[PDB]
């Protein structure tokens, strides 16, 4: 039952600070520390430091004493990371950990908090239809999609059919160009079974809190 | 601090015996630990102590060493075990992390499966065009794409991505989208897509005629 | 002296913390135990209690399930001896130290060999207690 939430994503400017959070849950607070780990895109994982909720005591990895503070609110059960002078370089996914006193490795994560640190503000994607120029009856399967184009910042998610669709799916990992994102999502069914049976992509882009479905129609 | 060098890829198949083998600049004692970090998920730790199997983990799973050298072995390993590996170690301030070890699951050759796409009038009333080639279920990894416009190659406005193998078929998909504006577009006649993977000695290809 | 049972409960420990051929680079120096002997030894000395009693004694109970609970007994004692000042005599008239500080920075650095080190040289500490005391 032991569980790390995590605040939420956040878009921030350069040079501004950013205060992370992470409620603990299922277990005895002051038993186990904190820890605060970075991943940034491209996945190396860096360990930030910890920090004893009993006492406040604190260890940093060197590499971030002057971008780290972390703390906790022992009455809650909740500990804090707070990030400062925020450049490129601390856009990543942040995570928490608990720690067995001692053993430094880690059972059980927070869910991570993904910082972006940017100018720009966040832009909705536009999400167009993949169908079929022509030539569908020389094959008993039929490959559609959605374009999700021009978005900021990341992540989108996409479905399928509300979710009840999941076999024959394949969501690419997006792309960046001046700015904004771009990915594309495919389904692959049989062909005897469209459009007599409605295939939709659901894309949400919770940073602009937009939601979005695009029915794949003949051309 | 304490460096950890472990291998950046490793393929084999379902089935076999895999190591994994994390060295560090100095010893670590038996303070190294392991932990398999899936696409889209957090790390999980497999083993703690060197050799320790942490509550929940497959008993395929184990690992060995002392002092500088350690190794995580997968026996047998299978098709969802895909992965990358972390080694991280404890007895050393700061702790710190290998640079992570992919491991790639082989498979039997596989075809890409290819569907091209145009633009959507929903775009074109926008101005701008994309059109979209799509590779899916192929094996192995390596393969390229080349997009023809009235038999001309077109080397700018493509971008592709490749997603993670599958942890089920062991299969990889890529799209490549080209861009260009609508009047662009609207010039040309024929869109081919061709593919280039091993599993044929010439190119697949698909096309449309606007 | 009520030390008699603080460096019985530690010779309990000493087998299980003690290393190697190591370079014998000491955590606990000289400095510190100038600083005991200062100004604001007081407030050295009870920092000192405090970080062992809550940073380095609970991670050194997990080092082996086995050594638990001698940990645990050797951390009793200590607060016994804390106490026994703590509300007594003018062994403690305070409620920083650069030596201190220093320690924990060390320490940290040293990760989880910080706490067998820093285990290991608690007899170190008892004497620099004892040199603490001798001198009131």
């Amino acid at each position: 039952q032991v569980n790390l939430l995590q605040s939420g994503a956040a878009l921030v400017k350069p040079g501004a600070s950013v205060k992370l959070s992470c409620k603990a849950s299922g277990y005895t607070f002051t038993d186990f520390y904190i820890h605060w780990v970075k991943q940034s895109h491209g996945k190396s994982l860096e360990w930030i430091g910890y920090i004893n909720p009993n006492s406040g005591y604190t260890n940093y990895n060197e590499k971030f004493k002057n971008k780290a503070t972390l703390t906790v609110d022992k009455s809650t059960s909740t500990g804090y990371m707070e990030l400062s002078r925020l450049t490129s370089e601390d856009s990543a996914n942040y995570s928490c950990t608990r720690g067995v006193p001692g053993n430094n490795w880690f059972p059980y994560w927070g869910q991570g908090t993904l910082v972006t640190v940017s100018s720009a503000e966040t832009t909705a994607p536009s999400v167009y239809p993949l169908a079929p120029g022509t030539a569908l009856k020389s094959n008993s399967m039929v490959t559609l999609g959605c374009l999700v184009k021009g978005y900021f910042p990341e992540p989108v998610t996409v479905t399928w059919n509300s979710g009840a669709l999941s076999s024959g799916v394949h969501t690419f990992p997006a792309v960046l160009q001046s700015g904004l994102y771009t990915l594309t999502s495919s389904v692959t069914v049989p062909s005897s079974t469209w459009p007599s049976q409605t295939v939709t992509c659901n894309v949400a882009h919770p940073a602009s809190s937009t939601k979005v479905d695009k029915k794949i129609v003949p051309r | 601090d304490t460096v950890l060098t472990q291998p950046p890829a490793l393929t084999v198949s379902p089935g076999e015996k895999l190591t994994i083998s994390c060295k560090a600049s100095e010893s670590v004692t038996s303070r190294m630990h392991w932990y398999q970090q899936k696409p889209g998920q957090q790390p999980k730790l497999l083993i703690y102590k060197a050799s320790n199997l942490a509550s929940g983990v497959p008993a395929r799973f184990s690992g060995s060493g002392s002092g500088t050298d350690f190794t995580l072995t997968i026996d047998p390993v299978e098709a969802d075990d895909t992965a990358i590996y972390f080694c991280q170690q404890s007895w050393n301030g700061p702790l710190t992390f290998g640079a992570g070890t992919k491991l790639e699951l082989k498979r039997a050759d596989a075809a890409p499966t290819v569907s091209i796409f145009p633009p959507s009038t929903e775009q074109l009333a926008t101005g701008g065009a994309s059109v979209v080639c799509l590779m899916n279920n192929f094996y192995p990894r390596d393969i390229s794409v080349k997009w023809k416009i009235d038999g001309t190659e077109r080397r700018d406005g493509v971008l592709d991505s490749v997603t993670d193998q599958d942890s089920k078929d062991s299969t990889y998909s890529m799209s490549s989208t080209l861009s260009l504006t609508k009047a662009d577009y609207e010039s040309h006649n024929l869109y081919t897509c061709e593919v280039v993977h091993k599993t044929s000695s010439s190119p697949v290809v698909k096309s449309f005629n606007r | 002296n009520m030390l008699r049972d603080l460096r019985d409960a530690f010779s309990r420990v000493k087998t299980f913390f003690q290393m190697k051929d190591q370079l014998d680079n000491l955590l606990l120096k000289e400095s510190l135990l100038e600083d005991f002997k200062g100004y604001l030894g007081c407030q050295a000395l009870s920092e000192m209690i405090q970080f062992y009693l809550e940073e380095v004694m609970p991670q050194a109970e997990n080092q082996d399930p086995d050594i638990k609970a001698h940990v645990n007994s050797l951390g009793e004692n200590l607060k016994t001896l804390r106490l026994r000042l703590r509300r007594c005599h003018r062994f403690l008239p305070c409620e920083k130290s650069k030596a201190v500080e220093q320690v924990k920075n060390a320490f940290n650095k040293l990760q989880e060999k910080g706490i067998y080190k820093a285990m290991s040289e608690f007899d170190i500490f008892i004497n620099y207690i004892e040199a603490y005391m001798t001198m009131k």
